[PDB]
């Protein structure tokens, strides 16, 4: 695609979204156990937050319910990179090293109970 | 002159004034039945239908 700049991007919400693939990508990418890797970006883009509610009785199945989101768009980690390990097993383990690895965020309970949380995979 | 519980007697040969007193009347009820439930709304909690349904409050 038109590969976007800034002035593209600048207040249409985009800056929120992961990159995607398109539907061609179902292939496979080789890993070479003697090379070492790293992710170079990643990226998450979350689509819904669900807050498990607290409810009397104890014991009964809690369900996490549905929340409104009342922080706009300013919820996604992104331009995280860190080391892509090739373990003795064939395993791959993926050690986050640095990047914007969290967002507060308040979503918004029905009823009116705000939830603020730290959203994040750090470390 | 009229004694007080007789000041409504007025109305009963004014019929525009009547229909003005009775426009008053259902002026005041739909305004209680507006702020009864603006009150309950205000108190209600709607976190347990089991064992606080709004009967219990
Ligand atoms: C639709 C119902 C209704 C209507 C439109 C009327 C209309 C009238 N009545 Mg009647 N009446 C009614 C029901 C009604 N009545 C009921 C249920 C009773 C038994 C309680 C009476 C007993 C009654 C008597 C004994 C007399 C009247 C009289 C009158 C006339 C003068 C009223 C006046 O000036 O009061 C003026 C009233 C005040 C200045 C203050 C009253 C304060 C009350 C006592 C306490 C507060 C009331 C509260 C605000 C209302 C809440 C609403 C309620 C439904 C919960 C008038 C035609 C009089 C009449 O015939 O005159 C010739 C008369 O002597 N009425
Ligand atoms: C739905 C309620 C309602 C309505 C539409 C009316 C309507 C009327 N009343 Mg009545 N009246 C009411 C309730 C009502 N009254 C109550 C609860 C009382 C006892 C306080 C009175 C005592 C009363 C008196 C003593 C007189 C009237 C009179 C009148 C007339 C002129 C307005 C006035 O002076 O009010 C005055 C009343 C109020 C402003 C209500 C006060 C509400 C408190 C603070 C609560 C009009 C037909 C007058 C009239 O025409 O007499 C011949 C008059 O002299 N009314
Ligand atoms: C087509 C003819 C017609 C219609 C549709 C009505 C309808 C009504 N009449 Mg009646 N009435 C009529 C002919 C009519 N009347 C005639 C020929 C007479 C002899 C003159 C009367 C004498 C009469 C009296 C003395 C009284 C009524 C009252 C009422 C009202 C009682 C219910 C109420 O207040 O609901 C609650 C109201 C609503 C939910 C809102 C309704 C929305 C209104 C209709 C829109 C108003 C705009 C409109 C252009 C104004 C003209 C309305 C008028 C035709 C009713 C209701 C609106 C009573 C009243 O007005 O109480 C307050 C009352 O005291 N009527
Ligand atoms: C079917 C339902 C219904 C009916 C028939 C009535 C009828 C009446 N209302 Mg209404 N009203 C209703 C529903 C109803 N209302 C609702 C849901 C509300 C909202 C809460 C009101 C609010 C309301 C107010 C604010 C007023 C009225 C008034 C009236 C009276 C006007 C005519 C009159 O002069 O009487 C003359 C009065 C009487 C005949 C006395 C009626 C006595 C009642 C039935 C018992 C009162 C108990 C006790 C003495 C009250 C003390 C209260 C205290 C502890 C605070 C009449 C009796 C007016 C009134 O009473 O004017 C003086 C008035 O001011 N009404
Ligand atoms: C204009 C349209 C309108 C609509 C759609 C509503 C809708 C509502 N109102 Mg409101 N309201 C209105 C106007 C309206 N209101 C007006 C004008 C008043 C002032 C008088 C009110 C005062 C009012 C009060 C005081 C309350 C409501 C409440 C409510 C709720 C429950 C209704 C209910 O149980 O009725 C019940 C209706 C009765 C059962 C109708 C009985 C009719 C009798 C039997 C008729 C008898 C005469 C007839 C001529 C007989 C012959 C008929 C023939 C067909 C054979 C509902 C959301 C309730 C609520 O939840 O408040 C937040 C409540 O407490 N409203
Ligand atoms: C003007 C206007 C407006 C507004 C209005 C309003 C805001 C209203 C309100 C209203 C209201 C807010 C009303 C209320 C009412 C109430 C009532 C009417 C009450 C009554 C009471 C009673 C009657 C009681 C009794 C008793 C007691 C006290 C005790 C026990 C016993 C008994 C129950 C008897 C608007 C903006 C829309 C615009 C258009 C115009
Ligand atoms: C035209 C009509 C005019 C409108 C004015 C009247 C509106 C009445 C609407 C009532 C609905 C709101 O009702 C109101 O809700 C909130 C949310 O739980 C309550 O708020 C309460 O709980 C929340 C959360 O626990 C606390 O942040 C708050 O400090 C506390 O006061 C109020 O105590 C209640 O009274
Ligand atoms: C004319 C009514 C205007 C006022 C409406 C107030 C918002 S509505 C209000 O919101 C609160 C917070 O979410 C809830 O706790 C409460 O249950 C609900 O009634």
């Amino acid at each position: 695609a038109a590969t976007l700049t800034y002035d593209d991007i600048v207040g249409t919400g985009l800056a929120n979204k992961c990159p995607t693939l398109d539907d061609t990508a179902r292939g496979a990418y080789p890993i070479d156990s003697s090379q070492t890797y790293r992710i170079a970006r990643l990226c998450l883009q979350p689509t819904t937050f669900l807050v498990k509610e607290e409810p009397k009785n104890k014991r009964q199945e809690a369900e996490f319910v549905p929340t409104k989101l009342v922080t706009r768009e300013t919820t996604s980690l992104d331009q995280i990179q860190g080391e892509l390990k090739v373990n003795s097993d064939g395993s791959l383990t993926f050690v986050e090293e640095d990047g914007i690895d969290f967002q507060p965020v308040t979503v918004q309970m029905a009823g009116g109970e705000r939830i603020p949380l730290l959203f994040t995979v750090k470390n | 002159g009229l004694p007080w519980y007789r000041v409504h007697t007025v109305l009963i040969n004014d019929p525009g004034r009547l229909i003005a007193a009775h426009l008053m009347h259902t002026a005041l009820v739909a305004g209680w039945a507006g702020s009864m439930a603006l009150y309950e709304l205000a108190t209600f909690d709607p976190s347990d239908p089991v064992l606080n349904p709004m009967w219990r409050q």
